[PDB]
């Protein structure tokens, strides 16, 4: 018995791209994506939302073992005809929580210079979107300022302080927790307060 | 009589630019009787079409279109002649007799009166009708 | 609502998927032309097709849609395209900027300012601005990785050297973010200074060559220019002939077979509530 | 042993008369008609008139019908028969500013004298197949307006009494012919366009097309857009005077391009013009492309795409020369094949691997 | 004082219905059916299904009753239709050896194993226009010959078995596939084959004529053409083996061009392929010849042809493409040009000699 | 395979049978069965697979037409079309009979008056053509016995 | 004896006249390749237009005209093209070399020697021999003019330089009375020597390339080689299979699937001469 | 006379007269005979008038040496082939003098370009006798061994014969007329006196 999916999928996958548009192009806005109702243990909603609304063939999913089981895998396969890989090497979308190793994260495909667009983004669950380390988020997609406090992992926070990678290499992330969804582009400058 | 070359002109046009089946009921609804020989049978070849730069500079050519040539001798010696776009020799031959009646007294005004003006103005009314039609399809920006 | 037997907005699911993709890396990628596996339409390609499926892999039975060319609604296009959409998704329209949550454009950025979760979609005939210099993508795709953009700066001094003034008058390029040079679609360079620290979003869609880019809100967006040689924009002697305005992009229209003309705001609905006051 | 027999002219009979029973179809559905396919193919039948040579629609309709649809193969059977005709007269020089008009458009301003007129155009449809052409339709019933045709100038007049272009003048030079004459490289621009309007309408857009994304770029605008019918008329020996012998339905396209800056005179526009039989009018605008293009050598411009290479254009262009050696390869050529093989197998015999 | 109206809309549908009037032209005719154009016009179908994409006769004479007979808006009106249908299989690789003949001819030996086969063709018509398909006609009563297909071997089997040419091996790569991927430039061979089958016959045409005048050379013999009827299959994950779902008719055009000498081999000739929907093979032999021409990187050549110049070539190869941004120049492009007049007013200002 | 070629060859003939014959003959035979659909005619694309040079690597060569359906019969007999066009009716009929031809009381039946005559037909019509075609065959030599020396 | 309607010979006299002063021009400057005004003919371009010209502004009522093509009177376009002049003059023909006056030919020169009075026609599709060197005519017409032909001299040496041999096996070029360098079309080496000094005189059309050019009677037609490396010709290990002769162009007939193979007389009226005597 | 008559079977009579001038100018020195026409148009003789009205039309200027210019000669080429007459030697593609031609004219005559040495004058020489002048030897393209000719030549006329002023592939091809014979010697032709 597998998971279900969105129960109007031509609607609701246009209702959480557009949510998604907006966390993506405005970084640290966080924004739900309700229209889901229950998400695929231990998947949450906003991370299933995300796979069923850009996930198919043509798009390899890796899923850290913590997060990995027969029935999300048979569910994905289903619904989305995914191929599940088993190295974050080979990932267009990687999905991990809090444990993500360094190892991992420094696998992931970050694009080429002339071909940014050709890497991974990491769908990162998150056991909430404040309480951790304050940051001051500038650059484009933000007027002046922006504050947030995922809870974050340090090689995480690292990756987004240091930009190890030269612009226009490196991945996109999506910081997901419950219905709640928060993206940080590459391009967003990050700084601990 | 002696028609000015304005008045020969647009017979011959008229003529020229009428649908061959109307002209050529038009003439049987008159009855020909005229007696004449056609001194050239109709030939169809081409017309070498000019066009010009920018429409108003050097010329160049622009491909060909037929037309179809015949001239007629009527009983006095009278000459009629057609150049006619198109292949349609009947036609042709029918405009040059025309064209020499034209020019006789006993036929011009008769035949002004009830071939060539009924003609013009079936031509000029079906170009009407065509604008008319076209015009529907004019794009309107601004009022008054 | 959509009655055409057709699916929600035409474009098949696979399609909006392929391209939503595309679209959250232009976002992420400010100002790089991603490329994508666009589709024929029932519009030519030339006619809107990049900005076509951009509005239908982005829009919703919510969105409240207006289409714009040359900044009228009534422009023969824009009805054509906006109808397009009536057909296939039965979405509310407008005429009015302040009131659409989705605005297709082609050539003009209204004078009224966008505001937050608006999107402007810029239909692109040529997304590489470097393309007049270089007409190879195989070498334009090679100076973008390397930030290689020296002889744009050559082709505007050469302008100034031979005619006294910058000629490039419309699809100015500009520099996105303080990193890549991009095509902003065919505004005119009056246009340029909204697209700087805007509140909505700027997508951009180049259907026939096949390349997807994207603006965040509040982005940078600097015209390429110099110090002795700072950026102008289109000026005319005349105010609107209907609503007054000095403040608009004009249209020039002929009037006599001889002589007469009159100028008139572009964008048309900007004109009329101008107008109406 | 073998001995050679006879089989030439008996297998060419029996493969056009399969031709022929192909090209007629399943018997149970009538034979199309000349006068069908002239009226509701009517488009087929412009491009065949026009790169054909002759603006003649049932000749041309005829040579669809007879090639099965094939243009390419219609177009050579039309421009074939041109060499059995007389040539009887030269026409005046048309005067495209006495069009009754079908259709007028501008790109350059939102209303011009005259108006935007768009006429019969598949311009703005949405392409979507059309089932009900499956079965017997209707056609609408037209709608009507004002019958009067409005003052329609020239919008390169209208940019010309601005001092914005220059007006194209006559210095009276006789045109060149290339059904009499040979091209020899480089040509008048009489003779470039005379060749461009018998030119393959694919291959110069494709050309045209290249310009447009940078290849030899010429920053084009249209100008204008016409379609309707121009009188014809010649001036006979026998008369001495000019007889009006029809009118003719043709397109003819103006471009604007690239302003330059001459010494003393003020900057101007350039322009391209394209003029072919009938509606279609994509093969106009492709002509006054290239057209363009090739004023490389008045102009002083370097040639950097292939649109500009006046003899790798012109060389290139007519489709009754393209084909006609393309499918030529279809000939024998089993001696020069032969040639080669004995070569081959002799440096194949010379290596030891 | 002038106010704005509204007037686009019932301009659009005005000149759609005039050019639908246009299209049904005079009403004392017949409406022609879909069916006689697929029947009677069926070489203008064989093109509009190869560049159009699918191969429906039916539909690709709909496009052509739709379009007025325009090969280009035809084409046009497939190819978007495509969109709009699902993939539902992908066929088993085609067969050609599988062919049922209707023609098959080698240009490099004077008889070969299953001999000349003429078929269909005009090959060998003298072009001149025939005046009795002006009226109703009786077509040929076709004699026969014996009913037997004999054994007809590829040509380039028989060359590749006497080690003069390489044959064609299949490594299991997986074709590229152009509908859902942009080009990047270079393209494997299967993206320029699929790229090629949907390009301009004209342009294409055009191109393989210029290597035959010495742009980009590649020495060229038609070694085969053949056309007839090839068994389509499926694999349906539903049963697990083959099933066959039809036939295409289709023609296939194998070039040899100029031999080559390997360091670690005997020298060999080279070749193209050409690959296309029905009758018409001119396609089919620029096919080949510009497929010889851009193998230029696999074989280390340097272009001396725009032939040669993949990304050339291939950017500007589809019409569908190149006749929508030529065509495209029709919008309304006044705000551009403002901008171009604003400054060109300005430089005029500021010479006033 | 026997069996599986045996089934292969019913579905070939039906995929390659004119719908209007088909349908007549299938009339005139006047079997009475009940049968589900299970998928509705469909009608899309099946994407064609070629080969350089006839016999190397794959490439893409266009599409065709394809339409597909499916039926059950009452004894759970699935029974498939996949069939070249648009005939929506046509697959439907093919894929009735891939069922009825998989039970024991209609497969010899059919197969002696349905199957084998609308093979037999197109096999004729295959050699009536080739007849045509090959009269336009170039002769060039021809073997005799005798000569001359 | 023309009884179509058309013209006798199907071209018009101002046509005829047109390449009448074309092939005495042609005639008086040996080998150079004179312009001429062609027409449409009812072959396509590159089947023999050329030719076909040429043939009907030189023959007359009372001509014994021959059509061959590879050698053979019975080639699918011989017979086309024989056919075509029968029903538009209506004059007498033969296979017989010997008997014709007249001959008209694609890529051979027959075995039997020609005699006074008699006119070979090529068919050419490439008039130009630098062609394949140059590929425009704006240089090579300049090249032709100062007779630069150097680089045929280099393109011969690299030819030996990388297989061994020339690898030019067919329209191998030729020095035309000490002078032009002239494209012979494209008959085999073998028949090049044949030229030289022949009591026939030699016209050759390029149709579509609107070219008309000749050589005399006994004129020096002498293939370009090296001081070092010498013209030679087409070897077979074979008689031909159906009248023996050893010193005829062979053509290469592929009987069967496997690799069996038959070698005969490509000028099929001398293998005839042969095998009845 | 106002007009003479031209061919009796324009088409055939054309014909004839090319097929004739072709033997002469590919085996230059070979005399043959042109009377598919009964007269020559006076002074204008047979050989002469049937070269013109096979070659001439509105697309080749002919220019005639006063001793043949004459009203009836003008109006009767004029309505039969339509060519241009003009007044001066250096603009005809066809000229046509006597044995009074001058250095002048003779030197004016177009000879062609090295490009395109087709684009000049063909010489019809009307000589009062083919073989009562100083003997030449032929040879060169047209001729397998030698040929020995003796037409009344100019000297003017040998000297472009014998030198070759102007480098092949330049130059004047000449045509030699006297009754209904002709002798074609082109730019090629190598000559010799004795
Ligand atoms: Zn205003
Ligand atoms: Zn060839
Ligand atoms: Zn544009
Ligand atoms: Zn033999």
């Amino acid at each position: 018995t597998l998971e279900t999916a969105f129960m109007l999928p031509v609607q609701d996958a246009q209702h959480s791209f557009r949510r998604l548009l907006k966390a993506m192009s405005e970084p640290g806005v966080i924004v739900a994506l309700h229209q889901l109702k229950r998400g695929w243990q231990p998947l949450n909603i906003a991370t299933t939302s995300v796979l069923l609304t850009l996930a198919d063939n043509d798009t390899p999913v890796w899923l850290s073992t913590p997060l990995n089981n027969d029935i999300v895998n048979q569910s994905l396969r289903f619904h989305t005809n995914a191929p599940l890989v088993s190295q974050p090497e080979q990932a267009t979308f990687a999905v991990t929580d809090e444990a993500i190793s360094s190892e991992q994260l420094n696998a992931l495909s970050t694009g080429t210079a002339v071909a940014p667009e050709a890497g991974a983004t990491l769908i990162l669950q998150v056991a909430s979107l404040s309480g951790g380390r304050m940051l001051r988020l500038t650059g484009a997609g933000i007027a002046e300022e922006r504050m947030i406090a995922p809870r974050l992992p340090e090689c995480i926070l690292h990756e987004l302080t240091e930009r190890p990678h030269p612009f226009p290499l490196g991945i996109d992330l999506i910081l997901t927790c419950g219905e709640r969804l928060l993206a940080i582009p590459r391009t967003t400058h990050v700084e601990v307060c | 009589m002696h028609a000015d070359t304005a008045t020969r002109q647009h017979w011959m046009s008229v003529l020229a630019h009428s649908q061959p089946a109307e002209l050529a009921a038009r003439l049987n609804a008159l009855n020909i009787t005229a007696d004449y020989e056609v001194i050239r049978a109709a030939e169809t070849g081409l017309v070498q079409i000019q066009a010009r730069m920018g429409g108003t500079g050097e010329r160049f050519f622009a491909g060909d279109a037929t037309l179809t040539r015949a001239a007629v001798r009527l009983t006095d010696g009278t000459l009629g002649y057609s150049w006619v776009q198109g292949r349609d020799k009947q036609h042709a031959e029918r405009c040059a007799l025309i064209d020499a009646l034209m020019q006789q007294s006993r036929h011009f005004q008769n035949l002004s009166e009830t071939l060539i003006a009924p003609l013009d103005a079936d031509r000029m009314a079906r170009i009407a009708a065509r604008q008319a039609e076209v015009n529907a399809s004019r794009v309107d920006f601004f009022t008054m | 609502a959509n009655l055409s037997g057709y699916n929600f907005a035409y474009l098949d699911e696979q399609t909006k998927r392929m391209i939503r993709r595309a679209i959250l890396k232009a976002v992420a990628i400010p100002g790089y032309q991603v490329p994508f596996g666009g589709r024929e339409m029932p519009m030519p390609y030339g006619w809107g097709t990049g900005g076509i499926q951009l509005t239908a892999s982005v829009i919703g039975e919510s969105d409240v849609l207006k289409v714009i060319d040359q900044g009228a609604d009534d422009t023969t296009n824009a009805v054509s395209i906006r109808n397009f959409f009536k057909r296939v998704t039965g979405v509310n329209t407008t005429e009015r900027t302040d009131d659409a949550t989705v605005i297709q454009t082609r050539h003009r950025i209204p004078e009224t300012p966008l505001t937050e979760d608006q999107i402007i979609i810029f239909q692109v005939p040529i997304p590489e601005p470097l393309r007049f210099i270089e007409p190879r993508e195989t070498e334009t795709r090679t100076m973008h990785a390397l930030e290689e953009y020296g002889v744009m700066q050559v082709k505007l001094y050469e302008d100034i050297a031979r005619f006294g003034h910058i000629a490039t008058t419309y699809a100015y390029p500009v520099k996105v973010n303080g990193r890549y040079v991009m095509d902003p679609s065919p505004i005119p360079k009056f246009d340029n200074p909204k697209m700087d620290m805007m509140p909505a979003l700027q997508l951009f869609g180049a259907g026939r060559e096949k390349r997807i880019y994207a603006v965040p809100p509040f982005t940078r967006v600097e015209s390429l220019d110099f110090d002795d040689h700072p950026f102008t924009v289109q000026q005319w002697d005349e105010p609107c002939a209907i609503c007054g305005s000095t403040h608009s992009y004009l249209d020039e229209v002929v009037l006599d077979d001889a002589g007469n003309r009159m100028f008139v705001c572009s964008d048309t609905d900007y004109c009329r509530q101008q107008s109406e006051a | 042993m073998y001995v050679a027999v006879k089989g030439g002219e008996k297998a060419i009979d029996a493969a056009h008369a399969l031709q022929e029973s192909r090209r007629r179809g399943d018997t149970d559905l009538p034979e199309l008609s000349v006068a069908q396919i002239e009226q509701q193919l009517n488009l087929a039948v412009d491009r065949v008139m026009t790169e054909g040579g002759i603006a003649d629609r049932e000749l041309a309709a005829l040579a669809l019908k007879q090639a099965s649809g094939d243009n390419v193969e219609a177009i050579f059977l039309l421009r074939a028969y041109r060499t059995t005709l007389a040539k009887l007269a030269v026409s005046e020089p048309l005067d495209t500013t006495g069009m009754r008009l079908e259709r007028r458009i501008s790109a350059v301003y939102k209303d011009i004298p005259g108006g935007q007129l768009l006429g019969p155009t598949y311009d703005y449809t949405h392409r979507l197949l059309d089932f009900t052409l499956l079965a017997n339709g209707e056609a609408p019933t037209l709608t009507t307006a004002d019958s009067e045709q409005q003052p329609s100038p020239h919008v390169f007049s209208l940019l010309a009494r601005q001092g914005l272009a220059k007006f194209e003048e006559d210095s009276g030079a006789q045109p060149d012919d290339i059904t009499r004459t040979p091209p020899v490289y480089p040509c008048s621009r009489s003779s470039r366009l005379q060749q461009l309007m018998r030119g393959d309408e694919g291959y110069l857009l494709a050309l045209a097309y290249s310009t447009q994304r940078g290849y030899g770029r010429n920053h084009p605008f249209a100008g204008e857009i016409r379609s309707g019918y121009i009188d014809v008329s010649i001036v006979p020996e026998e008369l001495g005077f000019a007889v009006n012998v029809g009118e003719l339905l043709m397109t003819e396209c103006e471009m604007v391009n690239g302003f330059i800056d001459p010494p003393g005179e003020p900057p101007h526009f350039t322009r391209g013009y394209g003029l072919v039989f009938g509606m279609s009018e994509r093969k106009a605008m492709a002509m006054a492309l290239v057209d363009r293009a090739l004023q490389a050598p008045e102009y002083g411009e370097h040639a950097t795409g292939p649109a500009q290479d006046e003899e790798f254009v012109l060389a290139h262009a007519d489709n009754v020369e393209v084909a006609g050696f393309v499918s030529h390869l279809k000939l024998p050529h089993y001696v020069d094949f032969q040639a080669e093989l004995e070569l081959l197998k002799r440096l194949q015999q010379e290596q030891n691997h």
